[PDB]
């Protein structure tokens, strides 16, 4: 009796044992991270903005995605989320608005153009 | 005239963004009652539970396809299937034993709900681990690991909490041993472990219930009501119980009060109350005991116990006056019972002379009993009477006594061996009776150091006044005992 522990324990005497390898390595790793969950915000209207430009005779080029990396919390990527959607919608008004103006140009143009060829007719 | 050039074809740039979120993880440790006990304490067998929580699932999310929570539990800490199972619905539950590690997977209806609307973050349900902890002055820490659909992974924070029992506790700056201690003293209050104790002397059997360590403890409701109950088991063989005497004290020197005393001629004379909580505890009196119980015990608990206040027990037990025929060696032993908890003290052991008075002829020689050395207690009563025929002998009114060992006194005079002591006695004498008691003053034996052997003899004088045979009776009382021959 008290052999185990110091305490003269007469029930449950028995010492704690050494902890599992197991647990010993997950706690040494506490906090530790490994991958991510992704997330998406739709980007059709950007899609479209820029399609309506290929289809007006604009030339488009699509640059690398831009990595916004990681956030520790749903509140986080939620803010990130808006960001990118209001990104979206500006990046898709610079696109419109170019494309309008191509084509206000080139209706101009053609315009010009025509009284051109009436004179030299 | 030459035609205007056209409009320059213009370019626009579009890029897309990727974004990605590791929700956090937290591991809680809570006693039975939900409170938390995070480097706190709790009683060996407190139902301990880890709620292995995940923060919200972030919007624009892909559905996800498994979630699974992976626990290597502590070694001591016991694990509970079924409450577990019954704690944790919406996860399957399964457990390596090799590894004692428990894992929890979200049932389909679980991935469902977190599927509902994959556009909105979404909270997340968590298992509990339940288990009992079952060992003293242990430390109990855990921590978990997440996983989501395979490519996300995450381990907790780590949660802890110790049992009492262990000393340079840093969560706990009282935890030390539980130690209940069991002393002998006599009544002025000297250790008299291993001293002869004359037959009929008080052992104020001293008893220290070890509380200190449970200072500041968190158990359950549940736990604490398993009581708080001291157990002596005396030598019922050499001594009787002076149960009125018992004195109860706190470590402030308060009196207690809430706990009432039995005692018992054995565990089936018991109500099946104390049976149950002997059983349960691992002890087994012999035969006779005494048990002490706090009345109520969260009152006992919130008073003594999480103020880690210790408490003293005297209980006086006197020695039989057949211990003092016979002789031989008795032992007492306590024990602690700390929700449900035993702990056993130190044996205490003493040994009771056969004090032996001898009659002789010269003169009658009375020989008196001898009080060995290293005793425990002051001689008060040391007395020859003598029961004559008278028919038969007839006393002269002459008798003398004398010193049959050297004689210590408290202040270091030696009376040696042989010395006359007739003058530290009186004498009553019945001459129509035909009785005489040679009695020492009290005073005198008082003196004697209770280190100091003792032993005297008396001679009383008597003229034959007769013929035939006349038996004479000797009888050496000793303190509270009497002893013939
Ligand atoms: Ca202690
Ligand atoms: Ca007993
Ligand atoms: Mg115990
Ligand atoms: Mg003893």
């Amino acid at each position: 009796v008290g052999t185990q522990t110091g305490n003269p324990a007469t029930n449950l005497p028995e010492a704690q044992g050494s902890a599992s390898k197991e647990a010993e390595q997950s706690q040494n790793q506490a906090g530790e991270t490994n991958g991510s969950i992704p997330v998406e915000v739709p980007k059709t209207d950007l899609d479209q903005a820029a399609k309506d430009a290929k289809s007006a005779g604009v030339n488009v080029v699509q640059d690398a995605d831009v990595n916004k990396g990681t956030v520790k919390t749903a509140e986080e990527a939620v803010q990130k989320e808006t960001e990118i959607k209001e990104d979206y919608t500006k990046q898709a008004e610079d696109i419109k608005k170019t494309t309008d103006q191509y084509k206000s140009d080139v209706a101009a143009h053609e315009a010009e153009v025509a009284k051109i060829k009436a004179k030299n007719q | 005239q030459d035609l205007p050039t056209p409009p320059s074809v213009p370019t626009v740039h579009f890029h897309y963004f990727k974004l990605a979120v590791q929700p956090q993880v937290n591991k809680e440790i809570r006693n039975n009652n939900d409170i938390n006990i995070d480097r706190t304490l709790v009683a060996k067998q407190s139902v301990v539970k880890f709620q292995l929580k995940t923060a919200d699932l972030p919007a624009g999310r892909d559905e996800t396809t498994s979630f699974v929570l992976v626990d290597p539990l502590p070694s001591g800490y016991q694990f509970n299937p079924e409450a577990t199972k019954a704690a944790s619905p919406g996860f399957d539950v399964t457990y390596d034993n090799a590894t004692n590690t428990v894992t929890f997977k979200a049932t389909a209806a679980t991935l469902a709900t977190f599927n509902a609307d994959l556009t909105k973050s979404v909270a997340t349900i968590y298992p509990t681990v339940v288990g009992q902890v079952l060992n003293d002055g242990a430390t109990y820490k855990n921590n978990f690991t997440l996983t989501v659909n395979d490519a996300y992974g995450i381990k907790s924070n780590v949660v802890r909490v110790t049992t009492p029992g262990k000393p340079n506790d840093p969560d706990n700056p009282n935890n030390n041993y539980i130690k209940p201690t069991k002393v002998n003293k006599n009544e002025n209050g000297v250790v008299i472990d291993g001293k002869t104790v004359l037959a009929g002397s008080t052992n104020y059997y001293e008893l220290t219930w070890d509380l200190d360590q449970y200072k500041n403890d968190r158990s359950s409701a549940d736990t604490i009501q398993k009581g708080f109950y001291y157990v002596d088991d005396y030598p019922e063989e050499a001594l009787e119980l002076r149960q009125d005497l018992v004195k109860i004290t706190d470590a402030n020197g308060n009196e207690v009060t809430g706990v009432s005393v039995d005692n018992y001629t054995n565990l089936e004379a018991a109500p099946q109350e104390i049976r149950d909580v002997l059983s349960k505890a691992g002890i087994r009196p012999k035969g006779a005991f005494q048990i002490f119980r706090a009345d109520n015990p969260r009152e006992f608990y919130d008073t003594y116990v999480k103020t880690g206040i210790d408490l003293k027990i005297v209980s006086p037990m006197v020695v039989k006056k057949q211990m003092g025929q016979t002789g031989g060696s008795y032992e007492n032993q306590a024990y602690q019972i700390d929700f449900g908890n035993g702990y056993a003290s130190n044996i205490v052991i003493n040994n009771v002379p056969k004090i032996n008075p001898k009659k002789d002829v010269t003169n009658y020689r009375l020989i008196g009993g001898i009080i060995p050395a290293n005793h425990s207690e002051e001689l008060f009563k040391y007395n020859f009477y003598d029961d004559y025929d008278q028919t038969g002998d007839h006393y002269t009114g002459q008798y003398k006594v004398f010193a049959k060992v050297d004689i210590t006194l408290k202040n270091g005079v030696i009376i040696k061996s042989g010395t006359e002591l007739t003058q530290y006695t009186t004498a009553e004498v019945d001459t129509t009776k035909g009785a005489i008691t040679i009695k020492f003053k009290e005073a005198f034996l008082r003196s004697v150091s209770i280190d100091s052997a003792f032993q005297a003899e008396s001679y009383i004088q008597m003229k034959r006044i007769a013929v035939g045979t006349f038996e004479n009776t000797y009888i050496n009382t000793v303190n509270g005992v009497t002893y013939s021959s």
